[PDB]
C-alpha cells in the first residue's frame, strides 16, 4: 500500500490517453484531454458561503465508509475523485474508501488503485448497474454511516464533517452536498447557487428548483441552514448504514441508472424520515449531456422500467399523471413489485398526497381537457363564424384572441364545432360553400379530420380540403387537397 | 437523459 501523494498518477493515467486526431469526448461525453492534464489532488476555489467558515465541527463524529461505483470512468477522474476524498476528509472520519467496478472494460483501471491507503476493489463479475452495485458497496461497508458518491466528484474543504453531523444527531436525516459544477469541457470548479432544491416534474425527471421568494426570506437568518428537499440528485449523499438497510437499501430490480434517487427521496420522506442538502457541505460533479455506457435493453426502455417501479410503488393514484405526461412508458413491462409494496405496508409509509402536501406543495397538479377548444388559425386570421347560425357560410378574419366567434372544438365525433353547430359539406362538388348545421353524430357531411402534421383539414371519405380561398366571393369552400397556403390551419388552443 | 447541472452562483 502506498499513501496516495506517492500513487503514480501519471503512469496510471497515461496508459489510457486520447490519441492525436481522436475525439477527446467519445468514451466518457466529457473532455478527457482536460480531466487527463489535471493532477490529482488539483486544487479547487472554496466555495462556501463565510458562515461555514467560523464552524468547529462537534468531534466525536462516526467514521464513513466511502461507496464509489464506476462503469468505465476516465481513469484521471476516478483518482480525483478518491484522492479528492482522502485529502479533504480528517483521516479518522474515513475508515475506508471501497470502489465498486461495475464490470469495466478495462479491469486495471480499479485494480491499480488498489494500491492506495484505504480503497478497497469490488469487481462485479457481470454488469450490475449503479443501484446493485451501491448495495455490493454498502453490504461490504464496515462503518455506521454510508457515503455515496458518483466516480468524477471532488470534495471541498470541510465537506464531510457538516453532513455526519447531521446523521450523528438524527439517523433519519438523508443529506447532501450542495453540487457544485466541473464543467465537461474545461474542468473548471465552479459553484452552484445555494438558492436551490431538489424537484421533478410528472415526468419523473429529476430537476433543479428555485427557492420561492418566502423560502429565501425565511433563510436571512442564517443562509447555512439544512435546505429541507423534496428529492435529491443520486450523486452524492450520506446516510446511517442501519437505516439505509432496515429503510429496504435500494430496488434490487432497478438496472444502470436512473430513477433510484426519486424512489429513496419518497421512501425517506413517506417512511419518517427526511432530505437535506447541506449549504456548507460541497462536492464538485461532473455533470453531463449524454451516458457515454451502454443500457443493456435501451436506455430509454431501463429508465422508464425503473421510475415505474418507483410511481407505482410510491405514488398511489398520482401515478396515473406520469402515464399522462410519458404515454410510451405505460408500454414497458417493470416486474414483480410486491417485495417493495409490502416494504411500504411493514414500515406504515404515508401516502403520496401526504408527500405533496407537505413536502413538495410547490407541485401543481396537471391540466386536463380532454378536447381541443381554440382557434383555427392561418397566419393572422382565424376561421370566424361571421356571427352566422345554421344555414349560413363561414370566413376567416383577423385573429382577436376573444374566443367567441373564433372559438372552436375538434370533437371526437370529426366535427369542426362551434356550441351546436358544425361546419357541414352541403355539396361535395369542389368549390362549393360549406355551411353551420346543426351537429349530428349520423350526418356523414359534418366529418373531418386532420391530416399533413395537423396542417389540413380533410372532408372523410373525400379528397376535399377546407379551404379560405373563395373567402372573399361568398366563404370558405371544399376544394381538392392540393399545395395552396389557403388550405392550412393550425388548431391554437385557447 | 441525465442528472442536470444546477444553475452556478
Ligand atoms: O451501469 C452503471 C451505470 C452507472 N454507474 C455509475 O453510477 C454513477 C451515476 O452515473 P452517471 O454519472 O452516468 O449519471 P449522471 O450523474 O450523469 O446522472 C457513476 O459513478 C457511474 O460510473 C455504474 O456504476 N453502473
Ligand atoms: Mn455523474
Amino acid at each position: 500500500k502506498v499513501r496516495w501523494p506517492d500513487f503514480n498518477q501519471e503512469a496510471y493515467v497515461g496508459g489510457t490517453m486520447v490519441r492525436s486526431g481522436q475525439d477527446p469526448y467519445a468514451r466518457n461525453k466529457f473532455n478527457q484531454v482536460e480531466s487527463d492534464k489535471l493532477r490529482m489532488d488539483r486544487a479547487i476555489p472554496d466555495t462556501r458561503h463565510d458562515q461555514c467558515q467560523r464552524k468547529q465541527w462537534r468531534v466525536d463524529l462516526p467514521a464513513t465508509s466511502v461507496v464509489i461505483t464506476f462503469h468505465n470512468e476516465a481513469r484521471s477522474a476516478l483518482l480525483r475523485t478518491v484522492v479528492s476524498v482522502l485529502k479533504k476528509s480528517p483521516p479518522h472520519l474515513i475508515k475506508e474508501i471501497i470502489l465498486v467496478d461495475d464490470y469495466s472494460n478495462d479491469p486495471e483501471d480499479g485494480a491499480l488503485l488498489g494500491k492506495i491507503e484505504k480503497v478497497r476493489v469490488l469487481r462485479n463479475d457481470r454488469r450490475e448497474g449503479l443501484m446493485r452495485s451501491r448495495v455490493r458497496g454498502a453490504d461490504a461497508a464496515q462503518a455506521k454511516v454510508l457515503t455515496f458518491l458518483d466516480s468524477h466528484c471532488e470534495c471541498n474543504e470541510h465537506w464531510l464533517e457538516p453532513l455526519l453531523e447531521r446523521v450523528a444527531e438524527d439517523r433519519t436525516r438523508v443529506v447532501s452536498p450542495i453540487a457544485d459544477v466541473i464543467n465537461m469541457d474545461n474542468f473548471q470548479y465552479v459553484g452552484a447557487s445555494a438558492d436551490l432544491k431538489g424537484g421533478f416534474d410528472w415526468n419523473l425527471v429529476f430537476k433543479w428548483d428555485y427557492m420561492t421568494p418566502e423560502q429565501r426570506r425565511s433563510r436571512q437568518g442564517n443562509p447555512v441552514a439544512p435546505i429541507k428537499t423534496p428529492m435529491i440528485a443520486g450523486g452524492a449523499f450520506v446516510m446511517d448504514k442501519f437505516y439505509f438497510e432496515e429503510l429496504g437499501k435500494y430496488d434490487m430490480m432497478m438496472d444502470v441508472w436512473g430513477g433510484e434517487n426519486l424512489e429513496i427521496s419518497f421512501r425517506v420522506w413517506q417512511c419518517g424520515g427526511s432530505l437535506e442538502i447541506i449549504p456548507c457541505s460541497r462536492v464538485g460533479h461532473v455533470f453531463r449531456k449524454q451516458h457515454p455506457y451502454t443500457f443493456p435493453g435501451g436506455s430509454g426502455t431501463v429508465f422508464a422500467r425503473n421510475t415505474r417501479r418507483a410511481a407505482e410503488v410510491w405514488m398511489d393514484e398520482y401515478k396515473n399523471f406520469y402515464y399522462a405526461a410519458v404515454p410510451s412508458a405505460r408500454n414497458v413491462p417493470y416486474g414483480n413489485i410486491q417485495s417493495r409494496l409490502e416494504l411500504r405496508k411493514k414500515l406504515s409509509c404515508k401516502p403520496f398526497k401526504w408527500y405533496l402536501e407537505n413536502v413538495y406543495p410547490e407541485l401543481r397538479v396537471p391540466d386536463h381537457q380532454d378536447i381541443a377548444f381554440g382557434a383555427l388559425q392561418q397566419g393572422t386570421n382565424c376561421l370566424d363564424t361571421l356571427g352566422h347560425f345554421a344555414d349560413g357560410v363561414v370566413g376567416v378574419y383577423e385573429c382577436h384572441n376573444a374566443g367567441g366567434n373564433q372559438e372552436w372544438a375538434l370533437t371526437k365525433e370529426k366535427s369542426v364545432k362551434h356550441m351546436d353547430l358544425c361546419l357541414t359539406v352541403v355539396d361535395r362538388a369542389p368549390g362549393s360553400l360549406i355551411k353551420l348545421q346543426g351537429c349530428r353524430e349520423n350526418d356523414s357531411r359534418q366529418k373531418w379530420e386532420q391530416i399533413e402534421g395537423n396542417s389540413k383539414l380533410r372532408h372523410v371519405g373525400s379528397n376535399l380540403c377546407l379551404d379560405s380561398r373563395t373567402a372573399k366571393s361568398g366563404g370558405l369552400s371544399v376544394e381538392v387537397c392540393g399545395p395552396a397556403l389557403s388550405q392550412q390551419w393550425k388548431f391554437t388552443l385557447n | 437523459s441525465t442528472t442536470p447541472a444546477p444553475t452556478t452562483k
